């Protein structure tokens, strides 16, 4: 949802009052990342056990 | 571009090349007058850290009530009709005010602006076009009459007006950003290249944390940043030597 | 300028197929060895 | 045998709207953005062998 | 193409041995130059020598 | 309805032009150099003529 993916192009861009509208939806998006992934081993973890 | 003697019109506006030099804003404090200033893609903050690949200017001179209609998503004689901004517009909006030079006793006719068009054209369209606007139904065949009126009219440019009727430059910067090789980078100093450590590089604008080493990869003349499937930028091209 | 040609022949508009050309860069980016 | 030259891009093709003009004349790659008088039958020839 | 004022070519040059239809084979075109022409294209020509 | 701790006033006068400026992220004669505004500022900008 912001205007690009990369971390480091918003660093290089944005203030830090307009970069942190644009870095929480990189680090929401990350984290809801890793809330699948980890959502997706425990579910797998529990088919091995 | 900032400091000339004459602009153009609204309709018809000069789009000057600005390529492979420094771009030190600290040069227009000298003689500064800029009433708004505005970056809606990027920050102010980063010009002298980021710097820019294809630098456009938008030199025009426009009524000072229709300042604001020059950003993207807005409306207007200016906005709708002949100078239009794009909805992914990542650029710089520079406007001042003119008062001093581009005011006539008499009245300063040569700036004109569209007042009639047909349809909502393009962003960042010019339109030379003197045809005359067919507002009713019948055909007006390229002459004044009954709903047939000439599209390109005149301000009042008189020192003795409103101040929202007096007449404003504006110098708009368009660019591509992050993706293209830069040629017009500012006054920042350039330090020397260390390989094998891991550093805060600086290139292009484009700051981060990495190891910079040596490749087999040949970059094509048109390409600068290489990506990843992470999409960050795994390889940069030096821009002084090859 | 305004003299047109006399020896064009009228010919109906037919159709050509295309194999796999259209394909650009989309931008100024290097990529190496993925799939985007 | 270099036959394309060039095109001509514009709206009405004609003098009442801007267009564009791509062409090479075998010597420098013209690229011009004027108020062109479009005529029907464009071409570059050459002659007498 | 022109989209947002902005005209974008993009070049690709390859010998080819052919005689007639197009050929089933692929090549990555590249970017020439950036014109920024601002004009409206609908409809346009080709030259000939 | 709310109530703050610590007010500071920060009074001077400068060129009507530059009023903008006094923002935090931005820049100009009087942003980038001599009064700059925190990038975590919570405060208010009261301006007249």
């Amino acid at each position: 949802g912001a205007i690009s993916s990369v971390l480091n192009d918003i660093l290089s861009r944005l203030d830090p009052p307009e970069a942190e509208v644009q870095i929480d939806r990189l680090i929401t998006g990350r984290l809801q990342s890793l809330q699948t992934y980890v959502t997706q081993q425990l579910i797998r973890a529990a088919e091995i056990r | 571009v900032f400091n000339a003697t004459r602009f153009a019109s609204v309709y018809a506006w000069n789009r000057k090349r600005i390529s492979n030099c420094v771009a030190d804003y600290s040069v227009l404090y000298n003689s500064a007058s800029f009433s708004t200033f505005k970056c809606y893609g990027v920050s102010p903050t980063k010009l002298n850290d980021l710097c820019f690949t294809n630098v456009y200017a938008d030199s025009f001179v426009i009524r000072g009530d229709e300042v604001r209609q020059i950003a993207p998503g807005q409306t207007g004689k200016i906005a709708d009709y002949n100078y239009k901004l794009p909805d992914d517009f990542t650029g710089c909006v520079i406007a001042w005010n003119s008062n001093n030079l581009d005011s006539k006793v008499g009245g300063n006719y040569n700036y004109l602006y569209r007042l009639f068009r047909k349809s909502n054209l393009k962003p960042f369209e010019r339109d030379i076009s003197t045809e005359i606007y067919q507002a009713g139904s019948t055909p007006c065949n390229g002459v004044e009459g009954f709903n047939c009126y000439f599209p390109l009219q005149s301000y009042g440019f008189q020192p003795t007006n409103g101040v929202g009727y007096q007449p404003y430059r504006v110098v708009v910067l368009s660019f591509e950003l992050l993706h293209a090789p830069a040629t017009v980078c500012g006054p920042k100093k350039s330090t020397n290249l260390v390989k094998n450590k891991c550093v805060n590089f600086n290139f292009n604008g484009l700051t981060g944390t990495g190891v910079l080493t040596e490749s087999n990869k040949k970059f094509l003349p048109f390409q600068q940043f290489g990506r990843d499937i992470a999409d960050t930028t795994d390889a940069v091209r030096d821009p002084q030597t090859l | 300028q305004c003299v047109n040609l006399t020896t064009r022949t009228q010919l109906p508009p037919a159709y050509t197929n295309s194999f796999t050309r259209g394909v650009y860069y989309p931008d100024k980016v290097f990529r190496s060895s993925v799939l985007h | 045998s270099n036959i394309i030259r060039g095109w001509i891009f514009g709206t009405t093709l004609d003098s009442k709207t801007q267009s564009l003009l791509i062409v090479n004349n075998a010597t420098n790659v013209v690229i011009k953005v004027c108020e062109f008088q479009f005529c029907n039958d464009p071409f570059l020839g050459v002659y007498y062998h | 193409k022109n989209i947002d004022g902005y005209f974008k070519i993009y070049s690709k040059h390859t010998p080819i041995n052919l005689v007639r239809d197009l050929p089933q084979g692929f090549s990555a075109l590249e970017p020439l130059v950036d014109l920024p022409i601002g004009i409206n294209i609908t409809r346009f020509q080709t030259l000939l020598a």
